[PDB]
């Protein structure tokens, strides 16, 4: 609303907090910018509710280590998600780890439904419901889990070396490129590529040991890796050094 | 010997070598300056902007040593026009802001 | 611990750039023993918790 | 004088009475259920951290 | 200028918004004061 | 936009939507490359 | 330079300060602003 | 961090002397001497060699 | 006593010696800032902003800034340049760039990208500015 | 999108924002004074 110049883009100035006819120089406004306050330079059951969802939400972020990036936005799923009430009948502690889940893959550091399992009370199966129920009632939907995203955490929870990694990395894309593990679970291939590249290097690793960290059974792992182990020396990288030579791989 | 003339000065000088520190304290730190700047919408007085101008505290030392001095006009400038400079409309029978 | 969960030992000076905090995981051994007034006791340890 | 040693030593005290009076009534609460109570799962980890 | 009954509040004043104003804040978000929350409280007992 | 990995100081270059992990080092500190503009300095 | 005092325009001034006015900011000494007769604040630095 | 190219008192040219005031150090020369040996004859040069901290030879133990 | 200029405990110091480098220092400050989408409504992200993009835009020049709204190391920098370009959306974005004070003129040291303790992206500027003794 | 009348941030109380001006007074943020609304109380209420 400039006195002088009507549907003039008056000039905001820190100088003064002042508005500036652009096409003038009049003042406009004494000092109405207050340009500090633009740039630096007892309670509701429902909202109790959400307080313990919350307190539950850090605790169980905790126990993994997930970042607080991820529990701010499990925080905003579990807003939405209790605020749209379709799950009003189930659990909080339900809601929370479903909602849990949703955030890592959203944020791209997908955790296995039994990590999140470990981590709360409430079962893989119960997990598995309200994570359904939560996709439709957000209207939402998170990428497909793929090989790579646990390689990461199951290779560095396994100690092995950054090689060993990289090449049960290969191993799990390339199995999957070459369709040689058909609707097997992507942690199932990841175990076993693990296994496999495990194997060949000087860092091995047991079935047990591999299943209990990734969470696959040991027959799975087996299954898995015996689908792919025909193709071993084509899933190895081409640049890499083998401890124990490809062809001469554990055979079961 | 004097610089400016080269004449010998009369007193000889105490010199040498002697560890000097400087401190953290630049000036260009501590300067600031105010006039006309940003004001807090809801007090209406000063605060500081995008720089130092923040004005000074005109505190009771200060209009306790200014009315000492008897500089009504000066002493009703800095706490006043030179601050938060308003003006109403009082309704002269009942005394009310209109 | 970074955001895929890989553990990694944390240098202080990555600690002051990345605003860390540098601290070591503390873990206690924990021995479990259940009674049920059956004469038989269950004991169990949970290993570095 | 009460250095980091003395100090750190009073906030884990009374830090870990509280880790243990919160074992206590989670543990608690699924005993009164009649279940039992996984360890791992009453341990608040953001209490000492 | 003082009457016994004018202790009694019959009517309540309300200040006006820039003694009570609403800062906008991290954007549109219209941050209410303090008695503006208060008289939000204020109206609602009064309508019930 | 490149970016020189604090670690092995390999410089990579990322765009606004892929993480800052170093490309061959994974480690997540990067330095912006020194800007190419000119900067005049008086030997005073 | 930063500072400023508020001269009023008298016929024996008019010329100096009119000096003054055409320096503007950029030029020390100069004037920040011009007042007139309405009280309305011109800034010398958007137009100059 | 590095010897000083210039006297800071008179000017004479000092960021010349320093790997030679060294090798004279290691030569078993006494400071006396190896300031007398490079021509450091007013006090306030022999103050800029005898005084100097070459911590940039400590800088490049990191790696850039 | 000479000239009476170091009276009162002042200094009296030679030109010629503060020319060579005599107590001459340099003074480093290190901005940070970081993106954080807390509350799903708000996210904030690091973008040089543009006319288009926001709503209100002070006059103040984005130009010293790079596409990835940091602006480069080797780039002077006074209290009318914006060091860091960040801009949340509104439920047209927002612009919450950090403006350096008019007091504060340097060169940018270093400018590093990282990720916090919380995950977020952060960063920190670091601006060079050389103290003369004056 | 607009303030609404006799709510608490009913316009003729005063200036709604920096760029507007209140019916009651015609006046900018900084020139209107801000006027007093009222709550007339079902039940009288003691003045504590
Ligand atoms: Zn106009
Ligand atoms: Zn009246
Ligand atoms: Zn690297
Ligand atoms: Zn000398
Ligand atoms: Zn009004």
């Amino acid at each position: 609303t400039c006195p002088n110049h009507p549907d003039a883009i008056l000039v905001e100035d820190y100088r003064a907090g002042d508005m500036i006819c652009p096409e003038c120089g009049l003042v406009v406004g004494d000092r109405v910018i207050d340009v500090g306050s633009e740039w630096r330079t007892t309670m509701s059951s429902s909202d109790r509710a959400m307080m313990n969802a919350f307190k539950e939400i850090t605790t169980m972020a905790d126990r993994i280590n997930l970042p607080r990036n991820i529990v701010d936005r499990t925080n905003n799923l579990f807003k939405q998600v209790y605020e749209q009430k379709s799950l009003k009948g189930r659990a909080n502690d339900a809601i929370a780890s479903a909602c849990l889940y949703i955030a890592c893959r959203q944020e791209g550091v997908p955790r296995t439904f039994k990590e999140i399992c470990a981590v709360s009370r409430i079962s893989k199966k119960e997990i598995g419901r309200c994570f359904k129920l939560i996709l439709k009632a957000l209207e939402t939907s998170v990428d497909l889990i793929t090989t790579g995203d646990f390689m990461s955490r199951f290779c560095s929870n396994l100690c092995l070396p950054k090689q060993v990694q990289m090449a049960a990395t290969h191993i799990a894309r390339k199995a999957v490129e070459l369709d040689l593990v058909p609707g097997r679970s992507p942690i199932s291939v990841a175990a076993a590529a693990i296994y496999m590249a495990s194997q060949a290097s000087a860092e091995k690793r047991t079935q047990k040991e591999i299943g209990d960290i990734a969470g696959v059974a040991d027959v799975t792992i087996r299954q898995s890796y015996r689908l792919i182990y025909p193709r071993a020396p084509d899933l190895f990288p081409t640049d890499f050094k083998f401890d124990t030579p490809v062809d001469k791989l554990p055979q079961l | 010997y004097n610089g400016f003339t080269g004449r010998k000065i009369t007193s000889q000088i105490f010199i040498g070598p002697t560890y000097y520190q400087r401190l953290k304290h630049m000036v260009d730190d501590k300067i600031h300056s105010r006039a006309r700047g940003p004001i807090q919408i809801l007090n209406r007085q000063p605060m500081e902007g995008r720089s130092r101008d923040g004005g000074l505290r005109f505190g009771e030392m200060e209009r306790d040593c200014q009315i000492a001095h008897g500089a009504a006009q000066f002493l009703r400038e800095r706490l006043f026009e030179a601050s938060d400079p308003y003006q109403v409309h009082v309704c002269n029978l009942c005394g009310i802001m209109a | 611990w970074e955001r895929d969960g890989a553990p990694s030992p944390m240098m202080p000076n990555e600690a002051r750039l990345r605003n860390l905090t540098y601290s070591a995981p503390l873990y206690v051994d924990i021995t479990k023993t259940v009674i049920k007034e059956g004469e038989e006791q269950l004991q169990t340890q949970h290993q570095k918790t | 004088l009460d250095l980091a040693g003395p100090l750190l030593a009073f906030l884990f005290r009374g830090m870990f009475k509280n880790l243990l009076k919160e074992v206590r009534i989670y543990a608690q609460k699924f005993i009164d259920r009649g279940k039992d109570f996984n360890l791992e799962l009453a341990i608040k980890t953001r209490i000492i951290s | 200028y003082a009457r016994p009954e004018w202790m009694i509040v019959t009517v309540l004043p309300v200040p006006p918004l820039s003694v009570r104003p609403a800062v906008v804040m991290q954007g549109s978000a219209r941050n209410q004061d303090d008695l503006t929350h208060k008289l939000a409280d204020i109206v609602k007992i009064n309508n019930q | 936009m490149i970016y020189i990995c604090g670690e092995c100081h390999t410089e990579n270059e990322i765009k606004s939507r892929d993480p800052i992990r170093c490309r061959e080092c994974g480690y997540r500190i990067m330095y912006k490359k020194r800007t190419k503009r000119l900067v005049v300095f008086d030997a005073r | 330079a930063n500072m400023t005092f508020a001269e009023i325009v008298t016929p024996f001034n008019i010329d100096r300060l009119q000096e003054l006015v055409r320096r503007g900011n950029s030029q020390y000494p100069g004037a920040k602003y011009i007042i007139r007769d309405n009280g309305d604040r011109i800034d010398l630095r958007f137009h100059p | 961090m590095i010897i000083p190219v210039r006297c800071f008192t008179c000017g004479k040219i000092v960021g010349n002397k320093w790997e030679a005031y060294l090798g004279l150090l290691q030569a078993e020369y006494t400071e006396g001497d190896a300031l007398d040996a490079l021509g450091l004859k007013r006090y306030c040069c022999r103050r800029m060699l005898l005084a100097h901290v070459d911590l940039i030879e400590k800088l490049l133990n990191y790696a850039p | 006593s000479y000239t009476g200029y170091n009276q009162e405990d002042s200094v009296i110091m030679n030109r010629s010696a503060v020319d060579r480098g005599f107590f001459r220092s340099v003074f480093y400050r290190s901005y940070k800032e970081q993106e954080s989408k807390k509350g799903f409504d708000q996210e904030e992200v690091f973008e040089k902003p543009t006319r288009e993009t926001c709503q209100g835009m002070r006059h103040a020049i984005y130009d010293k800034l790079d596409d990835d709204g940091l602006i480069a190391p080797g780039v002077r920098v006074s209290g009318d340049d914006v060091i860091i370009g960040k801009t949340v959306t509104l439920p047209t974005k927002r612009d919450c760039s950090t403006f350096l004070r008019t007091s504060e003129t340097g060169i940018v040291d270093q400018v590093m990208v990282t990720l916090n303790q919380e995950g977020y992206k952060f960063c920190k500027i670091r601006v060079r500015s050389v103290r003369i003794p004056q | 999108g607009r303030p609404k009348l006799g709510g608490l941030m009913d316009p003729r109380q005063g200036v709604i924002e920096r760029t507007g001006r209140c019916q009651t007074c015609a006046g900018n943020m900084t020139e209107c004074p801000g006027h007093f609304g009222h709550i007339e109380l079902a039940k009288p209420v003691f003045h504590v």
